[PDB]
RNA sequence: UGCCUGGCGGCCGUAGCGCGGUGGUCCCACCUGACCCCAUGCCGAACUCAGAAGUGAAACGCCGUAGCGCCGAUGGUAGUGUGGGGUCUCCCCAUGCGAGAGUAGGGAACUGCCAGGCA
RNA sequence: CCUCCUAAAGAGUAACGGAGGAGCACGAAGGUUGGCUAAUCCUGGUCGGACAUCAGGAGGUUAGUGCAAUGGCAUAAGCCAGCUUGACUGCGAGCGUGACGGCGCGAGCAGGUGCGAAAGCAGGUCAUAGUGAUCCGGUGGUUCUGAAUGGAAGGGCCAUC
RNA sequence: CCGAUGCAAACUGCGAAUACCGGAGAAUGUUAUCACGGGAGACACACGGCGGGUGCUAACGUCCGUC
């Protein structure tokens, strides 16, 4: 049991962030591809979603999944959020570890000038 | 070879309770806090903002949540 | 690594020819070999357990972890949390070398070598065995022997039936019963 | 706009359990070694690094199986507020509210958004 | 002083009513991050057969959570590794009860902390019992006041054995 | 003890009427409601109906909640 354990572990913060009702940035990390979504407090709509699979940002990337790809996804999400007006969404690690690609993506997102 | 304690729901559904009001002071957790509802150390559900009180069943385990909606 | 190449080259090929599967890895694979002791005689003395644990660490590539008791029963005079045994978990190159070194030299030299016990299965595919005279292994020498202790080696099998376990055991020709 | 796959919510057994079949186009999964970021209350056990080198083993998506389980009427039944009566320990009368279980029936769920492959 | 009924589905409602336990304890059994989370049963083990230990499975909260007993508890209110003392000070809208003395929960503000990348958490312990009011005696501060003046004796309030 | 059948104050995978809290509404009721102030009185109640406990499920025996 890997996916079930991951979902169960993430559910802690997933429910914790709901009490305060703030927009949340979640990241789904896979070796083949990486995705980053901004979810409104309602939980049924995503303000902005970025994926490594699409060729908009994968043209300059040798492979869809790597540290450089994570940084590119983070910067794309950050710039899109800046031009959309997210107003300092909170962050969630989706039950992952904040030491590798997750940390790289978070640092890339914060580089643009975000305050999360 | 004592003195009874007061339990049960103090504020039911539809009451426009005030912030900090004790909706239910129960033994443990008969109902779980939802939106705009806290949980004290003694497992007491207290309102966080003015509004109407509602009870709703949600979750795979079918557990009742006490929630507060706009007045 | 060292033995997995030969495994895939020969054992997988022979078993595939025998059973006529479709998926290349349809042959069940072994994940880990758990080294354990059923000594059950360290209750009086803790130094015996300490020495046996040192022996396990010496023979294996990693040190064991002391395990506590599960239940307390007055009939057998056992409390809760009592440390009696320990286990070693191996998965990967260490396991490949351990298995090769064992099956090469250690297995043949057994007193009363009447064969293995295929009937001693879990009923689902795993085979667990225990023999005395750890002195047989070369990592332990005669000059550093405290007492005779039994072993417990359980091979990991992902199969859903005993036929696959029998085939895997016969892969190394299963000398005899 | 149709089929397929993942993620995020509502619904919490009409979403479940058992059985047969199908999925490598994309996606997802199995994994090599880790002396490198990271680590084991021992184990690269779990997370992290490079994919198609092979595959769909197991999990998971879908179709059928109503076998199990679930919901579920109308009706009746027990019960009960009110006023009265009797052989007054108990029951009945007029009126209002109405069980559980089972039967008919359903279902192998549905719905909102984003992403990707084939059309 | 607490743990269920008689007590007729809100609370309450009887007769040395039916029932025991606390009158402790943890200064760690407190707070924070990551990860993990069965019991029970079939089967293999030198004995181990289930019963002195381990791994392949059925099963998902029947184990546990310090207590006699009780509810709720797998996003476990548990259970491994980590860092500390928020068990800090002034407080505090509102609420639950009470005849009073009062008791409990509590959003949130100011100072400064620990855990964290952040989101945020921490004003003791999973909780219901686990304690002491009035008076009296011991100590520190205050010229606040002081029977003419400056002190002092003696009082008044703050912490508190 | 394995499965089944009946049964219960410290038994409920379900579940009434009744009672309680709150919201909306026509009609009636001399505001019958709430708050403060002055003045009180009373502080061995009895019997009966309704549903129980207790009692030897013998008593015009005993105590409860409602009228």
């Amino acid at each position: 049991d890997k996916k079930s354990a991951r979902i169960r572990r993430a559910t802690r913060a997933r429910r914790k962030l709901q009490e305060l009702g703030a927009t949340r940035l979640v990241v789904h990390r896979t070796p083949r591809h990486i995705y980053a979504q901004v979810i409104a407090p309602n939980g049924s709509e995503v303000l902005v979603a970025a994926s490594t699979v699409e060729k908009a940002i994968a043209e300059q990337l040798k492979y869809t999944g790597n540290k450089d790809a994570a940084a590119a996804v983070g910067k794309a999400v950050a710039e899109r959020a800046l031009e959309k007006g997210i107003k300092d969404v909170s962050f969630d690690r989706s039950g992952f570890q904040y030491h590798g690609r997750v940390q790289a993506l978070a640092d890339a997102a914060r580089e643009a000038g975000l305050q999360f | 070879t004592s003195e009874a304690k007061r339990l049960g729901v103090k504020r039911f559904g539809g009451e426009s309770v005030l912030a900090g009001s004790i909706i239910v002071r129960q033994r443990g957790t008969k109902f779980h806090a939802g939106a705009n509802v806290g949980c004290g150390r003694d497992h007491t559900l207290f309102a966080k903002a003015d509004g109407k009180v509602k009870f709703e069943v949600k979750g795979p385990k079918n557990r009742k949540f006490i929630s507060i909606e706009a007045e | 690594a060292k033995l997995h190449d030969y495994y895939k080259d020969e054992v997988v090929k022979k078993l595939m020819t025998e059973f006529n599967y479709n998926s290349v890895m349809q042959v069940p694979r072994v994940e880990k070999i758990t080294l354990n002791m059923g000594v059950g005689e360290a209750i009086a003395d803790k130094k015996l357990l300490d020495n046996a644990a040192a022996d396990l660490a010496a023979i294996s590539g990693q040190k064991p972890l002391i395990t506590k008791a599960r239940k307390s029963v007055a009939g057998f005079k056992i409390r809760q949390g009592y440390p009696i045994g320990c286990k070693v978990t191996l998965r990967g190159e260490r396991m490949w070398e351990f298995f090769e070194r064992l099956i090469t030299i250690a297995v043949p030299r057994i007193r009363d070598f009447r064969g293995l016990s295929a009937k001693s299965f879990d009923g689902r595919g795993n085979y667990s065995m225990g023999v005395r005279e750890q002195i047989i292994f070369p990592e332990i020498d005669y000059d550093k022997v405290d007492r005779v202790r039994g072993l417990d080696i359980t091979i990991t099998t992902t199969a859903k039936s005993d036929e696959e376990g029998r085939a895997l055991l016969a892969a190394f020709d299963f000398p005899f019963r």
